[PDB]
C-alpha cells in the first residue's frame, strides 16, 4: 500500500471564553436511527469518525433527511473566525482544451485537527432511550462546519502549489471543490497532463473523476465563448415587494451581457420597503421598461474571452433620467461585457458628474476583472472636458481615453463668468420668508432703475432666495450680473447642476442656458450695503 | 536579536480590512518581492486560521524604478497600543535646512513578538479571483506599523549616539520609518554630512523650513475702486472678523448705498480710507490666543485654486489657525489634478510632522470614489495620513487667494 502523503492540520480555537457546546438530541423515528447507525458504521471503517465515550461533556444535535445532517449551529457559534467573490467569464483567457475536475468527499478527505475533533462530538439516539445513544467524533472536517471551507481549500492550494509550479505550461483555476484546468496545448498531451495532476493529487489521497457547455454559478460556459443562464421573468397581474427585488435582480444579473438593460422605474418602487406582502402597479414608463427589456431578453447574446495581446476598451452612452450603459470589448461588436450605473441619491447634479463616477465604476471592475485599466471611449468633447476640469472647484481625474461622437453627447450647458461684465445691467437680488405663516417675498432692483417685489404664500427663506435670482433671470438681457446675500443659492449655482428635483432649480437652470454671459457675485447680508435692498422683501 | 512582549489596546480586536483591487503590475512586483522577503525570514507564508489583513500594494519613490512595498497600518496602528513620551523636537523647524532619509532597512533586523506576528497578516490578491490570495505575516519589524520605530527607538539611541556628540548642533528627529535630519550648513556641506551619517548607518528630500513660514491676510491696494472690488473687499473683511476682534466694514459698505454697476468706480471717502487702514494694521498682527493642543486632532483643508495652484489650512478649532500655505510647485503633474492632489497632501503631511510630530485629518475637495480610485497610484510616502471628503464648495476659496 503506498502510502498518501500527510496532510498538516491546521489549529482550530474556540473563541475565548467559551468551552465545547452541548446541546441535547432530539427524538428520532427509528428508520433514521437505523439509518444514521448503518451511515456512521462505514464512515467509521472509512476512518472519517470515531466512536467516544463519556469522558467527552461536548455534543451537538444531528437528523437526517439516507443522508445524514449534523447540525453545527452552536459549534459554529463558539468556533472562531476564519480568512475568506466569484471568477467572472469575461476576463478568462482562451484556451485549447479545458477541464474540469471535481473532488469527492473534499471535506472528508482532510484531516481536522486532533486538539479539535473533541468539539465535533456528536450522538445518535438509540430506540425508545432505553439506553445511552451511540458516541461519535469527527477526524475530518464536518460538512457545514465553519472552518471547513477555508481549511480545505488552503489544503488543496499547498498540494497543488508544486504542480503548478512545475508546469507553467498549463493554467489552473481553484474555487472550492472544483479545479479548472486549461491548456494551449495538443489535446493528447493536455490529457496526459490532467491524468498526471489527478496522479498528483491521489498522492495526498484526493479523487477526481463534465464536458462543455459548462452550467456553472448563472453561467454558460462554452469553449469560445460565455454567457448566462437563461433568465425567468415572471408575469404577473399582481405583484409584491419580493417580486420586485427577485425581478431587479435577475434583471441586473442579465445586464452583465444583455446592453441596454434599466430598471429605475422598478427599483423606484422599492422606497418605503421591509414589508415584503404588497401590491404595487406600475407606470407606463415601468411597463414600458420592463416590456423592453423583454424586448432585449427576446434573443440570446454572447460575450467572448480575454486576449491579453489586445487593447482593453470599455465605450460607455448615456440612456437618460440618471441611467448610463457601457459596454466592454477588444474587438468591435464583440463584447468581453456589458453593465450599467446609476446616478447617486442626490438633490443636484449633472451629467458630467455622473459619466466621471461611471468611469470610476468600471475602472475599479476592470482591475479585478483583467487586471488593468481599459481606454475609454465617452461621449463628450475633449474641450468640454477640459473646462470642466479646468474650472471645477473639485480635483477630478479621468483616465486614458477618446471623444466618440454617438448622441445624446454630455456637454456643459451654462458658464458662469469669472469677473463682472462690462455693459451688462446688475440686479441686486434678495428674498425673504416668515416663519410663522409662511408668507414671503422675494425680488430684485437694478441700476437702471428696474425694480420688482412678488408676493409669495407657501414658501421659506430659501425658497425666496431662489426666487429672486429666477426673477433676475427672467427680466433681464442676455448678458447680466447678478448679486445676492444668499450662501444657499450661491452654494447650489456653483455646484453646477444641470438638473435638479427642485423645480425652482431646474427652472434658474433652464434661464441660465438662454444667457449669453452670466456673472454672479455675493455679499454679506445686513451689512448696510446699498443695492442690497432687504427692506423691499420685509414689508 | 530579542523580541519585546507587544499588545494591544483593551477590548480591541485584531485587524479585519479588505483588501483593495490591485493593477496586474503591481501584483507582479508585490509576489517579486515578498518571494524574495520570505527566502530573507522576514515574513512567512500563514495558514486560514490567521483572520487578520492589512491592506498591501506597490508603489515607487523619487528618482527610483524600482517598485517599493507599501502597507496600510493605519487601523493596526489605531488598534495598536499607545506606545510610551519624547517631546517633539521645536528646534527642527526653526533649523535652516532639513532631510528626509528612509531608514526602513534597518527595522528587517530586529525581531517581532511571536505572539504578535499575526497582526501584521496581509494577502496580495489576484486578478479575477482565479485563485486564493497570498497571505503572509511580519517575522521581523514592519515598515508603516507605529510600534516599529518606538521599538527601535533605543537601537537608534545607541547608534546614533557618536554622531550626536560628534555635532550637537544637527537636530536629529525620528517618524515611522523615516529619519529627520536638520542643520545650518550649506547645501553641499549638508549633502557631505548627509553621506556620512548615511555610510555611518551603512556600516552599522532636501526641504528647507527656512523658506516656509506663516502667511497672513492681506487687502488690495488701488487708486479706483470699483463696486465689485469693493462688494468683494467686504465679504473678505467680514470673513475676516471671525478670525480678528475690531474689523469693522460700515464706512466702506457705506459706500455701496444706492444701486450701481458692478464695474462702476467708486471714489473711498476719507472715512472709508481710515477704516481699510485700521483693518489693514489688525491684520497684520497675528491671532489672538491661538495656542497648540497635543490632545486634540490637527485638521488640514486644502482648496483648489486652479492653475496648479493650491491652499492649504492647518488647525484645530475653527478660525484659529495653526498653519497656512500654498502649493504652487509643478513636476509633471500639469494634467492631472488627483495627481497634484495627492502630492500636496504628502507635502502638508510632511510638514506637520516636521512641525508638531504627527499627522493632521485632511479634508479634501474631491469626491470619495475618484480619490479612492487614483490616490495610491502618485503616492509616494511611507506613513498614511486619515481624510474626508467636503463635497460642497466653500465660499472662502477665494479669500485664501
Ligand atoms: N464548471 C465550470 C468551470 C470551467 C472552467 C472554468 C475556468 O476555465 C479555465 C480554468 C483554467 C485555465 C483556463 C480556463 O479557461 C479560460 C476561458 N475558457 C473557459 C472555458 C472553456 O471551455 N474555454 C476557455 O478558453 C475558469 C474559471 F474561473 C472558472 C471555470 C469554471
Amino acid at each position: 500500500m503506498v502510502p498518501i502523503s500527510p496532510i498538516e492540520t491546521v489549529p482550530v480555537k474556540l473563541k475565548p471564553g467559551m468551552d465545547g457546546p452541548k446541546v441535547k438530541q432530539w427524538p428520532l423515528t427509528e428508520e433514521k436511527i437505523k439509518a444514521l447507525v448503518e451511515i456512521c458504521t462505514e464512515m467509521e471503517k472509512e476512518g472519517k469518525i470515531s466512536k467516544i465515550g463519556p469522558e467527552n461533556p461536548y455534543n451537538t444535535p444531528v437528523f437526517a433527511i439516507w443522508r445524514k445532517l449534523v447540525d453545527f449551529r452552536e459549534l459554529n457559534k463558539r468556533t472562531q473566525d476564519f480568512w475568506e467573490g466569484i471568477p467572472h467569464p469575461a476576463g478568462l483567457k482562451k484556451k485549447k482544451s479545458v477541464t474540469v475536475l471535481d473532488v469527492g468527499d473534499a471535506y472528508f478527505s482532510v484531516p481536522l485537527d486532533e486538539d479539535f475533533r473533541k468539539y465535533t462530538a456528536f450522538t445518535i439516539p438509540s430506540i425508545n432511550n432505553e439506553t445511552p445513544g451511540i458516541r461519535y467524533q469527527y477526524n475530518v472536517l464536518p460538512q457545514g462546519w465553519k472552518g471547513s471551507p477555508a481549511i480545505f481549500q488552503s489544503s488543496m492550494t499547498k498540494i497543488l502549489e508544486p504542480f503548478a509550479a512545475q508546469n507553467p505550461d498549463i493554467v489552473i483555476c481553484q474555487y472550492m471543490d472544483d479545479l479548472y484546468v486549461g491548456s494551449d496545448l495538443e489535446i493528447g498531451q493536455h490529457r496526459t497532463k490532467i491524468e498526471e495532476l489527478r496522479q498528483h493529487l491521489l498522492r495526498w489521497g484526493l479523487t477526481t473523476p463534465k464536458e462543455p457547455p459548462f452550467l456553472w454559478m448563472g453561467y454558460e460556459l462554452h469553449p469560445d465563448k460565455w454567457t448566462v443562464q437563461p433568465i425567468v421573468l415572471p408575469e404577473k397581474d399582481s405583484w409584491t415587494v419580493n417580486d420586485i427585488q427577485k425581478l431587479v435582480g435577475k434583471l441586473n444579473w442579465a445586464s452583465q451581457i444583455y446592453p441596454g438593460i434599466k430598471v429605475r422605474q422598478l427599483s423606484k418602487l422599492l422606497r418605503g420597503t421591509k414589508a415584503l406582502t404588497e401590491v404595487i402597479p406600475l407606470t407606463e414608463e415601468a411597463e414600458l421598461e420592463l416590456a423592453e427589456n423583454r424586448e432585449i431578453l427576446k434573443e440570446p447574446v454572447h460575450g467572448v474571452y480575454y486576449d491579453p495581446s489586445k487593447d482593453l476598451i470599455a465605450e460607455i452612452q448615456k440612456q437618460g433620467q440618471g441611467q448610463w450603459t457601457y459596454q466592454i470589448y477588444q474587438e468591435p461588436f464583440k463584447n468581453l461585457k456589458t453593465g450599467k450605473y446609476a446616478r447617486m441619491r442626490g438633490a443636484h447634479t449633472n451629467d458630467v458628474k455622473q459619466l466621471t463616477e461611471a468611469v470610476q465604476k468600471i475602472t475599479t471592475e476592470s482591475i479585478v476583472i483583467w487586471g488593468k485599466t481599459p481606454k475609454f471611449k465617452l461621449p463628450i468633447q475633449k474641450e468640454t472636458w477640459e473646462t470642466w476640469w479646468t474650472e471645477y472647484w473639485q480635483a477630478t481625474w479621468i483616465p486614458e481615453w477618446e471623444f466618440v461622437n454617438t448622441p445624446p453627447l454630455v456637454k456643459l450647458w451654462y458658464q458662469l463668468e469669472k469677473e463682472p461684465i462690462v455693459g451688462a445691467e446688475t440686479f441686486y437680488v434678495d428674498g425673504a420668508a416668515n416663519r410663522e405663516t409662511k408668507l414671503g417675498k422675494a425680488g430684485y432692483v437694478t441700476n437702471k432703475g428696474r425694480q420688482k417685489v412678488v408676493p409669495l404664500t407657501n414658501t421659506t427663506n430659501q425658497k425666496t432666495e431662489l426666487q429672486a435670482i429666477y426673477l433676475a433671470l427672467q427680466d433681464s438681457g442676455l448678458e447680466v450680473n447678478i448679486v445676492t446675500d444668499s450662501q444657499y443659492a450661491l452654494g447650489i449655482i456653483q455646484a453646477q447642476p444641470d438638473k435638479s428635483e427642485s423645480e425652482l432649480v431646474n427652472q434658474i437652470i433652464e434661464q441660465l442656458i438662454k444667457k449669453e454671459k452670466v456673472y454672479l457675485a455675493w455679499v454679506p447680508a445686513h451689512k448696510g450695503i446699498g443695492g442690497n435692498e432687504q427692506v423691499d422683501k420685509l414689508v | 536579536i530579542e523580541t519585546v512582549p507587544v499588545k494591544l489596546k483593551p477590548g480591541m480586536d485584531g485587524p479585519k480590512v479588505k483588501q483593495w483591487p490591485l493593477t496586474e503590475e503591481k501584483i507582479k512586483a508585490l509576489v517579486e518581492i515578498c518571494t524574495e522577503m520570505e527566502k530573507e525570514g522576514k515574513i512567512s507564508k500563514i495558514g486560514p486560521e490567521n483572520p487578520y489583513n492589512t491592506p498591501v500594494f506597490a508603489i515607487k519613490k523619487k528618482d527610483s524604478t524600482k517598485w517599493r512595498k507599501l502597507v496600510d497600518f493605519r487601523e493596526l496602528n489605531k488598534r495598536t497600543q499607545d506606545f510610551w513620551g519624547i517631546p517633539h523636537p521645536a528646534g527642527l523647524k526653526k533649523k535652516k535646512s532639513v532631510t528626509v532619509l528612509d531608514v526602513g532597512d534597518a527595522y528587517f533586523s530586529v525581531p517581532l513578538d511571536e505572539d504578535f506576528r499575526k497582526y501584521t497578516a496581509f494577502t496580495i490578491p489576484s486578478i479575477n479571483n482565479e485563485t486564493p490570495g497570498i497571505r503572509y505575516q511580519y517575522n521581523v519589524l514592519p515598515q508603516g506599523w507605529k510600534g516599529s520605530p518606538a521599538i527601535f527607538q533605543s537601537s537608534m539611541t545607541k547608534i546614533l549616539e557618536p554622531f550626536k556628540k560628534q555635532n550637537p548642533d544637527i537636530v536629529i528627529y525620528q517618524y515611522m520609518d523615516d529619519l529627520y535630519v536638520g542643520s545650518d550648513l550649506e547645501i553641499g556641506q549638508h549633502r557631505t554630512k548627509i553621506e556620512e551619517l548615511r555610510q555611518h548607518l551603512l556600516r552599522w528630500y532636501e526641504l528647507h523650513p527656512d523658506k516656509w513660514t506663516v502667511q497672513p491676510i492681506v487687502l488690495p491696494e488701488k487708486d479706483s475702486w470699483t463696486v465689485n472690488d469693493i462688494q468683494k473687499l467686504v465679504g473678505k473683511l467680514n470673513w475676516a472678523s471671525q478670525i480678528y476682534p475690531g474689523i469693522k466694514v460700515r464706512q466702506l459698505s457705506k459706500l455701496l448705498r444706492g444701486t450701481k454697476a458692478l464695474t462702476e468706480v467708486i471714489p473711498l471717502t476719507e472715512e472709508a480710507e481710515l477704516e481699510l487702514a485700521e483693518n489693514r494694521e489688525i491684520l497684520k498682527e497675528p491671532v489672538h490666543g491661538v495656542y497648540y493642543d497635543p490632545s486634540k486632532d490637527l485638521i488640514a483643508e486644502i482648496q483648489k485654486q486652479g492653475q496648479g495652484q493650491w491652499t492649504y489650512q492647518i488647525y484645530q478649532e475653527p478660525f484659529k489657525n495653526l498653519k497656512t500655505g500654498k502649493y504652487a510647485r509643478m513636476r509633471g503633474a500639469h494634467t492631472n489634478d488627483v495627481k497634484q492632489l495627492t502630492e500636496a497632501v504628502q507635502k502638508i503631511t510632511t510638514e506637520s510632522i516636521v512641525i508638531w510630530g504627527k499627522t493632521p485629518k485632511f479634508k479634501l475637495p474631491i469626491q470619495k470614489e475618484t480619490w479612492e480610485t487614483w490616490w495610491t497610484e502618485y503616492w509616494q510616502a511611507t506613513w498614511i495620513p486619515e481624510w474626508e471628503f467636503v463635497n460642497t464648495p466653500p465660499l472662502v476659496k477665494l479669500w485664501y487667494q
